[PDB]
């Protein structure tokens, strides 16, 4: 007897299902670490991180709310993209877009 | 991508199918459904999704909640469902999927700039409790009562007067006046009952039109078939309830004459079971009839080992007997009855009993009604399994029943439903906050018209508010001017045009009763039960339809000993 | 902890019973305050411990004798009552002339 | 029918010739007069007497009293009685025979629907008390004087400020101001003294015109023949009281010349015998003069074995003296004589002395007064025996001689008697009610302008509220709006004129200060003695008509270990 | 006549030449002036100076200081001197030489009847601190915060709520509303930041309308480019001050790129060191700008042996970050590098970080600001010895350039300035009264706007106030309506305009923000120097100029042990 | 003395912990609130003795096991957390899964 205790039934959860997504290849040339959040708009992401911005352009990153992609200095990897949804208008990060699309 | 159930549990709380055992009882909830889409789950936190432009709109405040409690696991009568709540001008605004409208799907609950978070991932939501059986002899019952998970407190008294020691009458126009004044200072809604003993309706009248939401018949002042019409006439005209405590003594007549006087007329019986008061032994057959809203007190709830040895000298005390007096001790053995003390949990379990109560301090324990609803919902599993009702493996439909008893219904009996008593937009953000291991016994947090009011907090001075030593504080939502602005003093129709608060220079948000008459037991939820019932007067034996109705009493019970330091 | 006001109130009378528990060590005869907090104290233990309110109804007239406490004192105590958590939940303990 | 008198006092009280003893003392009162008629007592509870159409009429509020303290034992200066009490709006409005006067005979107090019910039935009830020497060093000294029975304080202070610590001054018109704005956050009745030692009337005036009642010439601030004439100056203008610490080191002159200054002005002499401060070492000489309300600060009351050694560094502290300075030690043995401390009690006992207070932390025990006042009373019974103006076996001359100490008499000295004071129709509900068993200790019930304020409560979640811990709660009457219309600010009638209400926004009932400057050591309630007494100069001897006035220290006292923990 | 140094300095305080040990520590303190004529020196006590004619004048109220403070050792930026110090209207009056004119030499400050008196005669006198770092997690912080000797508090929140828990943000115009009325309760000056994570300027305008003082932006919110210099834009125009929290994710960019879009406007950056967030490893290096105003919070003052091990679990839980979360941890050792939390202790010393605050319950511990910052110079003086500015052997400028960081600064790089934040005339009088023994630990008195708020008292029911047990409860400065008329509720000019005070019924007094737009890191009193400061990305090294800052961790810390129950 | 508030506060969770003592004691098996106040004083005067928060951080986990409290109790503290004053100031001790 536990108080409280969950019974979590066994199983995945899929997410962001039925949405556009791409994989990229991101390279990180800056000399400090950079971490990317689940909901920012990519395509806005620090400068120092190589990648395609046009293809990443009205996407995020493809993982579950509230984790995160770390990148230490001079590491690559691909990623996955899934694109952003509601009203598709991006308005913030470094103020590239402040609109729709 | 893809998530496990496990970690997804662990990170947003339980979802569909998963269940939840309720503290440290029998009694497990399965959430019945989630209103999120997945993956856009809004939480807050260092690099969380409730960010600028991400999970937080460009929108005006006017255009957004101002409070936005993330993954909450709801549990109310219409339902056990997962959601985000939105909450705006201190009232309940939705209950859907909160964030950014911008790049996020289906949201109705828009975050933005001005709007505040609070974390309810694995947490259990519910509306605040609502006592309908307060006497204040003490103003000291509101923090306890609040702490509990009591948001509203219905009663009447003026203080530690004889009076007030055994009723909840706060007697006259003076007195009424001062404690609706002195209210402004608890954290608490609050509405006062007066002194419905008199054969005089101007008498009754006058406590009406100074404040009053209603009025209490005891027998100490006299429960009478005159007093009782009288009574029941002045409510029939000013849309206010009666509650009752009927003549114990049968001195001037049995329930049947009591019933009679009533003439069908909507009222609000106390105690229905007895032991705290009503026709020896019989009271509880009220429950049987259409115009009558029975509730229980706590202190018999639910039926244990120690429960007899405890009420002899309770009864005493509360209303002012002389155990040196045959007559005044005769009469214990004849309110305190095994028989009935034992049926009472039963037909809570059949929604026979509408509603439970604490009788504060006077036969009642004002911080333990939500507390002892729940460990009767635990004994009543344990001896008689799942309810002709249940569907699934879980005790969903005994929780919403039990969980109304001291919300909705009682909010419902004293026609103040459509302000408070569910999780419903609309009504006042009166909110608490439970974790799963805790529930029904210490809440994470106490929200009151939309400000937290009380919750606890560790060392003042540290790094952070999570070090010990953690008790309950009062919070800003309690505080002075903030405080009036998240709290509802509730008048009569009649006070509320006469100029009353204006008068009296009332601060708190003013709120007034109406429905009181037209409310019938078919409308108490989940439990409209109108059983055919008998007390045998010998054996005081309960009968339903023949049947004998009885439990065993606990030696052991859960949400006690595990988590109270005395 | 989140002790609630009323485990922080019984905190008062446990140590109010710390100080006559040291007194009485001390072969002085109790006062009034100093009675009630012990006898107090001494059913609270014993709720926690399991023992039923019938049982503590009676060991409670069994902590303090007339002999150690100052006069007058056992007539200004009719009764002394306090409530506790016991396995079944809160319960109240009336103990009738404690000290004889 | 017939009941035996034993049985009858333990149901409704003593009566007629039986005798109470006052707490643990040697003081016993005996009931001179039973307004009751035999047989038709009030008493409340389940199934008792009053109940509607019974004990309880159809009459309307304004035709029944508010609240009614049933079967009390009263002790005043007028008399020891039994009777109910009746209270409406606040005020005392009747004592006499409660009931309902459609079925009872001689109902002089009329209970209806609108009564609130105190039963009151084997305990005493008296006047709150009136403490006229408060030196506000701190908010929390109203709860503890509270708590003791002290319904009224007057005095003066800004908070813990060196000024504060010494004098009761609250000086000019901003702090008089802040301080009458903060008074409305306490549960007690209050005047406030200003700083009277100026030579300059319009320094006085403005204090006076700001809202204080009274000024006080301390020898701190310069007791000179010119500062004192000064001050009754404006006093006798704008009818308010002079209290007066004077020159203990005989700087300006010797007593007589400070009895000179005065003029056979009316003025209230602070701690008259002389430790607190006055004329060494024969200030006490004042109290044979017509003009001169005399009073004594507790720490001297009564004299007991540690009296003396107690207070050589109690002095120091109070007024800012050097142990190190000789010139500020040195005139400790001139105001610490054993001589004058043994005197006091006796002068007390006699009629010459007329008024207890405390000196609330500067040199004074706020918490104390009527305890120590009653400490002197059993001391005096037991070495001087019966008063010349006992009746009967009992002390009741002796308890009406006392009692007035600390309540009527404070009244008439600051003109405030016309609303405090004792238990009078037409004048506040200050009451308290005591057990006989802690009579002058600690208080059942402390009742302030007609609602409850502060009494001793139990667990708060408990069924009951006599359940353990019991200690002092703030009630009702003490919480925001209810307590600023159960409590009284004096004024000044010059500052009542100004609007000065109006202006600081006060929001308590205000009263005005009057006859300050008519009454005279002849209105003094019971000790208008006026003896012919003489201090010798070098052996310190008090004399009284050529006779040596003296008494021993005692050794053990009635209300000490007994009743407190600490 | 003549007396001896020593003798002097027992009666009156220190004088010119002596110098003082603070606490226990070892920094010294010299006197450099004293206003006093010698033999002229005011004191209060019986048979003192302050006595009608002598001491104290017959001026009127309108002539003569309300409260004067005699004798005291002022320690401010400005100067380490002996005067007395004039309060009148709540606000400082003058800093010169008490007494009468009529018999007294150069009296500057006047005494009359309408004069209060402090004894500050070897005492140290400072301004109140000023925190502008404080999270309203819950209302308890104001008073532990007013304790320790802080009596105006900047910040944001609206309870425990996940979004206060993490951020000094105030979200939106409801709960900005409701603090500001909620503010009127407690006894300290109050000025509320909202949230300024946003891309839309009329979101920041309506919370700046709604009352708020400053904006934060915090990396939780999302400190974008784009929300920072939308922050920046409305704060130029509103003249209100911004509060940054940078990204520590380095997720938008570096630290050079947050620079970029600050453009050279005015900022107060938030625990500049990083520890408690900033951009990972460098955002120290902020401190060399010009528009940069460089503050502390105080979990990392000093530099200890238990610092590091401490950090690792309070940085989740106040961020809401997962242990098992690899991204939420990896990030630890990244914000908590031993290397900057080393040099930030030198960077102080040098006058580089020109602030200190808490950061209360969120990586910050409220009561210990104060506390800490003189650990600090205790630390620095001890490892680097004397500052290059110092004169005569005495740590004189070192006490200068730390007290301003927790006085003048803060006042100065919000607007406040002209109301608090030094002791200078025209200014509202919110002083600290210490002992030499317990400076910087625990206050002899704390008073606010001319009336103490709170003190230590001893034994309420004591003949004096020294009695045990003696420890920190409210005064008269603290209730009711003499709170209000003592501290203030510091709006935007745009709120004042708007009539916010009289919508919402503020009861306090109103002040108004201005010249936040204007400051620059030369304006730090002390505290202005611009170092050539660089950190090497893969060690960690902080250099100035090159050369390497750092420090050692102490085992032993002064203020700590001695003082402390637990 | 001058106590500040959280002296005051600190008082109450040493007096909690006197109670859980005294309980342990007899035997019984320590509950929720009886737990967190009997390892959160220890901590305290740990730290008043001069130990290094390093080292409570690793012995707070051995006051007491998973046998000496009740059923479910070690599920219920995750960890536990105090502050004290240790020679180096006012410091964080965070205890992980206290109760094995």
């Amino acid at each position: 007897m536990i108080p409280g205790e969950y019974h979590v039934k066994p199983g995945q959860i899929a997410l962001n299902t039925g949405r556009a997504t791409c994989r990229v290849v991101v390279e990180n040339h800056g000399d400090r670490p950079i971490q990317v959040g689940s909901h920012y708009h990519f395509a806005e992401v620090n400068p120092a991180l190589k990648f395609d911005r046009q293809q990443a352009a009205g996407y995020r990153l493809n993982i579950p709310a509230g984790t995160a992609v770390r990148f230490e200095p001079g590491q690559k990897r691909e990623v996955e993209l899934v694109a952003f949804a509601g009203h598709r208008a991006v308005f913030g990060f470094r103020g590239e877009v402040m609109g729709p699309l | 991508s893809n998530i496990s159930r496990q970690a997804y549990a662990d990170m947003f709380g339980p979802t569909v199918g998963d269940k939840v055992r309720l503290a440290d009882t029998e009694l497990w909830i399965e959430v019945e459904d989630d209103l999120t889409t997945y993956g856009e789950e809004v939480k807050f936190g260092g690099g969380k999704v409730i960010r600028d432009g991400m999970g937080q709109g460009q929108m005006l405040a006017a255009d957004c909640v101002d409070l936005v409690l993330t993954n909450a696991l709801i549990v109310d009568h219409w339902g056990i469902v997962k959601a985000d709540i939105g909450v705006k001008d201190g009232r309940i605004f939705a209950i859907g999927k909160a964030g950014n409208p911008d790049i996020q799907p289906n949201v109705t609950i828009p975050i933005g700039a001005a709007t505040e978070v609070i974390a309810a991932e694995g947490k259990i939501v519910t509306a605040g409790g609502i006592d309908t059986h307060i006497h204040w002899i003490c103003p000291q019952q509101a923090e306890e009562a609040l702490v509990s998970g009591v948001t509203t407190m219905v009663g009447g008294g003026t203080g530690p007067a004889a009076g007030t020691h055994a009723t909840t009458c706060t007697p006259g126009p003076w007195y009424i006046s001062r404690m609706l004044q002195a209210a402004d200072s608890l954290p608490v809604n609050i509405g006062l009952l007066g002194k419905g003993n008199v054969s005089q309706p101007d008498a009754l009248r006058e406590q009406v039109a100074a404040g009053v939401i209603g009025l209490e018949i005891h027998e100490d002042w006299g429960a009478t078939p005159a007093a009782i019409d009288c009574a029941l006439t002045v409510a029939d005209e000013m849309d206010i309830q009666v509650a009752l405590h009927s003549d114990t003594l049968n001195e001037s007549g049995f329930v049947e004459d009591t019933l009679a006087a009533i003439g069908g007329r909507t009222i609000h019986t106390f105690h229905t079971e007895g032991a705290g008061g009503g026709h020896a032994p019989d009271i509880i057959t009220a429950c049987a009839h259409p115009n009558i809203l029975p509730s229980s007190t706590n202190p018999t709830l639910p039926y244990t080992l120690n429960t007899i040895d405890e009420h002899l000298d309770m009864l005493m005390v509360c209303h002012h007997l002389d155990p040196d007096i045959a007559e005044d001790v005769a009469f214990a053995e004849s309110r305190i009855r095994r028989e009935t003390i034992a049926a009472e949990d039963v037909l809570h379990d059949l929604g026979a009993f509408s509603l439970t109560s604490s009788d504060s301090q006077a036969m009642g324990r004002v911080g333990e009604v939500i507390l002892r609803t729940w460990q009767v919902a635990h004994r009543m599993k344990v001896q008689r399994g799942a309810l002709a009702e249940e569907t699934g493996d879980n005790d969903n439909f005994r929780v919403k029943r039990y969980i109304a008893k001291y919300t909705i219904n009682p909010a419902l009996t004293h026609g103040i439903a459509h302000e408070v008593g569910s999780i419903e937009v609309g009504k006042l953000a009166d909110l608490v906050v439970w974790s799963p291991a805790f529930f029904g016994v210490k809440p994470a947090t106490v929200i009151k018209g939309g400000m937290i009011a009380i919750a606890p907090m560790g060392d003042i001075n540290a790094s952070i508010p999570t070090p010990q030593p953690v008790h309950y504080r009062p919070m800003f939502g309690a505080l002075g001017s903030a405080r009036h602005h998240c709290r509802l003093t509730f008048l009569s129709q009649a006070a509320a045009a006469n100029g009353v608060a204006e008068r009296l220079n009332l601060r708190s948000a003013i709120a007034v009763v109406k429905g009181c008459r037209t409310v019938q037991k078919a409308d108490m939820v989940h439990n409209s039960l109108q059983p055919n019932i008998t007390v045998d007067a010998q054996t005081y034996e309960v009968r339903v339809d023949g049947e004998l109705i009885t439990s065993e009493p606990a030696d052991v019970l859960p949400m006690a000993q595990r988590y109270f330091l005395f | 902890m989140e002790l609630t006001p009323r485990e922080k109130d019984k905190l008062l009378l446990f140590t109010a019973a710390l100080v006559a528990e040291r007194r009485l060590a001390r072969g002085l005869k109790l006062n009034y305050p100093e009675s009630v907090a012990l006898i107090s104290a001494f059913i609270m233990e014993g709720a926690r411990d399991g023992k039923s309110v019938a049982s503590l109804m009676e060991e409670g007239r069994h902590v303090l004798t007339r002999e150690q406490v100052m006069e007058g004192v056992p007539e200004m105590i009719p009764d002394i009552q306090v409530e506790a958590t016991f396995p079944d939940g809160s319960k109240l303990v009336t103990v009738h002339n404690p000290i004889i």
